[PDB]
RNA sequence: GCUCAACGGAUAAAAGGUACUCCGGGGAUAACAGGCUGAUACCGCCCAAGAGUUCAUAUCGACGGCGGUGUUUGGCACCUCGAUGUCGGCUCAUCACAUCCUGGGGCUGAAGUAGGUCCCAAGGGUAUGGCUGUUCGCCAUUUAAAGUGGUACGCGAGCUGGGUUUAGAACGUCGUGAGACAGUUCGGUCCCUAUCUGCCGUGGGCGCUGGAGAACUGAGGGGGGCUGCUCCUAGUACGAGAGGACCGGAGUGGACGCAUCACUGGUGUUCGGGUUGUCAUGCCAAUGGCACUGCCCGGUAGCUAAAUGCGGAAGAGAUAAGUGCUGAAAGCAUCUAAGCACGAAACUUGCCCCGAGAUGAGUUCUCCCUGACCCUUUAAGGGUCCUGAAGGAACGUUGAAGACGACGACGUUGAUAGGCCGGGUGUGUAAGCGCAGCGAUGCGUUGAGCUAACCGGUACUAAUGAACCGUGAGGCUUAACCU
RNA sequence: AAUUCCUUGUCGGGUAAGUUCCGACCUGCACGAAUGGCGUAAUGAUGGCCAGGCUGUCUCCACCCGAGACUCAGUGAAAU
RNA sequence: ACACAGGUGGUCAGGUAGAGAAUACCAAGGCGCUUGAGAGAACUCGGGUGAAGGAACUAGGCAAAAUGGUGCCGUAACUUC
RNA sequence: GCUCGCCGGAAGACCAAGGGUUCCUGUCCAACGUUAAUCGGGGCAGGGUGAGUCGACCCCUAAGGCGAGGCCGAAAGGCG
RNA sequence: AGGACCGAACCGACUAAUGUCGAAAAAUUAGCGGAUGACUUGUGGCUGGGGGUGAAAGGCCAAUCAAACCGGGAGAUAGCU
């Protein structure tokens, strides 16, 4: 009856449920705007936020605990050098969803989700 | 069809 | 917690050593016994000097639990291992005369008191 | 589940009766551009709230 | 109904009857067979023959 | 010239098995059941010898008889052979009282306890293991009790298949044999996605008529109603002694049901740590992927009980059995014929829940609507412009609410969800560095690091300004009231 | 006893309690010596019983993880 | 009868760990198995765990749970040795 | 194209048997693929299969078939 | 040496579940028994319907067997629906 319980399922197992956002929150951080569905997005704002509440202060262990997340080299080189001394001032809450229609494949909720950028 | 199966081995009944 | 077809060891020094409770005496329907509470037993294992023969099938009564008793603070007191003391069957009055192994306080009333003169701690 | 008779044209209306399809109606109107779209979606060529969002 | 076997009527309907006598505490069966009053017959001669048999042994020990 | 004796004689000439079977059929005809009756069965009553120290009627009761039920076997085949699945077991029960206990009473061959019998009363409860497939029976131990029956001897489109009746094989018996045995034993595929009624819940439309937001009253319906043990009274009454009260009160138990994580646990594959085999990050370290969450160790919040409280009532009305008061018929007597006062877990309340779709549609409070016109079958009529009011609906954030609907909170005049800070909790001295040791490894920084669903704050992000439905004060008749 | 109706015939063991089992008693309805009898090491997805460990089988179920069942988009039956 | 969880003979056949063509992860190579997206109700399947008992459940230890590998010590009745 | 996951004594690569162009390219989708379909083992058109050394052809042979004449048998035919 | 033991390929289906208008007109999942011989399998032949074959079930003989299928007697017969 999952009273005070969050955590969405996805119709997955929690191998691919974590593969694949730890796939999707590398996605984001590489390309600074995706579409994808949207509870999907709603479970990735519970994963990129922490993982630029880690890029907040940059360290050697830092840089472990962000490489231990994401699985790759220039993510986590992506992070620590332009998120971070971008997103110093504002506190928390970095990302932004935007509902754009439905897919034309099987009817579902779309939504880009991105960050607070592209002021470039 | 072309073939049609024998039915269900029924109730006992004997 | 001790219900039907529970092995139990003997706590006092009457011969018996593997008691098997058949019913929780007290009450229709019970599930299983309590702090003090009578049981019904058979014997599994006696030693040669036993006052009691291996068969014998007679009341006894629940000294220490695995699932622990709750004292009225919010504490429960759990023992590594079930423990009964026997009784002969319409006045108690226990067969052992020693009594190996603590016992609990809420045993103490009117009926009892033999068991815990004779036992070693608490 | 094997039926004892068929159910009428009738019994298959008042079935079908609450199938009926509900629109939304309510399509709203941008700040700037104007264009149709739903309420807290973006529009076809991305405006939302006034402000180009999706910079594309 | 009785214990036995083969037939549809061998479940359903009792073919037990069995006689407890009262003053001596003896039961006759003859879960026999086909209905229970051939065998009530059959569990009364049973009756007759353990009373004779049983008198004519003390008797016989008097 | 035929005991062609099946004798109006089918051939002059003919026995058996099929559970390996197969076809056309039949309820013309059986098994399981339903139907009619009640020989049988169970229970109740009439008469009365007799048993009982006397004494038929405390309790029994021969010889005899009359009745009720359809619970057992029976009898007939009325329905079913173009198919009604039967026994026993598990779960789920429902109803009657011919009541097993609890409750209220009468008699007693009832000194008290414990009893025997009978009446009213179905509100509640009405075992656990061994054997046997067994219902049943016996044993062992409880209990206040281990009730009888119906409902297709309830329940297989809820479940097995142990037994019984498909095909295999055997033991004993019969038959020359095939084969048979209600004589066992070994083993042997039990289908169906719910159209209708019903039940458990949850919604849409419409109605109650001007609409909406709430608050309830309440018809009626539903849930529950079990009681042991100990103590006081009280060792009191009673009783030679032993034994041992009625009524009343209090505490502690078992089951049932409800509620909740405050304690103790379980789970907690979203949290942390240890470790094995392999692979990857160019390599050490460190981390991640797979092998059932790899193996485990714990463990946040939620769910859950084995955890903790709660309740069965007290009280009132009307009563059944029964006990009565006054009291004639009938100068007496009499509980009844007139009347009155008692009298049970049975009935209605009183305890709790649903509930005005109770179309009989209830009551109260509040909010909101007071703009012109033509056509006319001048009809509770239709049409145009302007306005959309209270409120509702749609969307989003969402929930200890939820299959979906529906319900609750919030939508920038903000703490509804996500993020962030701090605290709490859990795992347990992260990485890096420095020191000791040839090394694994050990110590200091450090009881650190990481923290999900928790708490208190913080608009950092997302809930946009708006559009949609709903209207111009509301029908006829009668009376009372201010004009 | 794969035999046995009476029968759960009788005694002892195993269990507190055993129509099953074991060792016998022979009152063998209706065992029996090549349609073979009695034993027999080893063996058997063989029939039955008991003993230890082990556990959700049960007492008494509780939570969690995936696949369906619930909703939406597309295709779309069947017995009757 | 299908773009079907069935069946079909022979040859080559590596790295680590391993007694091994077993099993666990990989190289060369092909794939993600022609419906997806939500929510995480009752019920169904494959599983995991569980306080206390340990077969009381059932016709029946059926199913589940448990043991399991290398080296060494030692191993009873009986027997056709 | 980037990563995640599966087999790896195979879910990899060659053939035999069996299919009969299903191979590739261009183009298209009305029918098929249990969903879109610009994709295809689907429709249309074009191309592709190169041997003294691979296999088939050829020599001989087992099991076995036919079998001049020959034996048997109403005929058909059977044996050899 | 073993109609030896455990255990892969391979052969078969002993238990339980999933299915049971199924993925399939016998299958799959988790456990199984044999697995150097009375084993399994490919290729090509032989034995055939009152017959063939059978480590023997009255089984199998092209998903049909106490007498296969096809065509003809035959529009058999049917006091039966």
């Amino acid at each position: 009856m999952r009273h005070r319980k969050s955590g969405r399922q996805l119709n997955r197992n929690s191998s691919h449920r974590q593969a694949m956002f730890r796939n999707m929150a590398g996605s984001l951080v590489r390309h600074e705007i995706i579409k994808t569905t949207l509870p999907k997005a709603k479970e990735l704002r519970r994963v990129v936020e922490p993982l630029i509440t880690l890029a907040k202060t940059d360290s050697v262990a830092n840089r472990r605990l962000a490489f231990a997340r994401t699985r790759d080299n220039e993510i986590v080189a992506k992070l620590f050098n332009e998120l971070g001394p971008r997103f110093a001032s504002r506190a928390g809450g970095y990302t932004r969803i935007l509902k754009c229609g439905f897919r034309a494949g099987d009817n579902a909720p779309m939504a880009y989700i991105e960050l607070v950028d592209r002021s470039e | 069809p072309v073939y049609i199966p024998r039915p269900r081995p029924p109730h006992p009944r004997l | 917690m001790i219900q039907e077809q529970t092995m139990l060891n003997v706590a006092d020094n009457s011969g018996a050593r593997r008691v098997m409770c058949i019913k929780v005496l007290g009450g229709s329907h019970r599930r299983y016994a309590g702090v003090g509470d009578i049981i019904k037993i058979t014997i599994k294992e006696a030693i040669p000097r036993g006052k009691v023969k291996k068969g014998d099938v007679l009341k006894a009564v629940v000294v220490r639990t695995k699932k622990g008793v709750r004292r009225p603070d919010g504490s429960v007191i759990r023992f590594d291992g079930n423990a009964c003391v026997l009784l002969n069957n319409n006045s108690e009055q226990p067969i052992g005369t020693r009594i190996f192994g603590p016992v609990t306080r809420e045993l103490r009333s009117e009926k009892f008191m033999k068991i815990i003169s004779l036992a070693p701690e608490v | 589940a094997v039926q004892q008779n068929k159910p009428t044209r009738s019994k298959r209306g008042m079935r079908r009766s609450h199938d009926a399809l509900t629109a939304v109606t309510s399509l709203s109107v941008d700040k700037t551009s104007g264009e149709k779209h739903l309420r807290h979606h973006i529009t076809a060529d991305g405006y939302y709230r006034g402000r180009k969002v999706i910079a594309k | 109904r009785s214990s036995g076997a083969g037939a549809q009527h061998v479940n359903t309907t009792d073919s037990a009857i069995r006689i407890t006598h009262l003053p001596t505490g003896i039961v006759v069966e003859c879960q026999d067979e086909r209905s229970q009053h051939k065998n009530k017959a059959k569990a009364l001669s049973v009756l007759g023959a353990r009373i004779h048999a049983a008198e004519m042994a003390k008797r016989q020990q008097a």
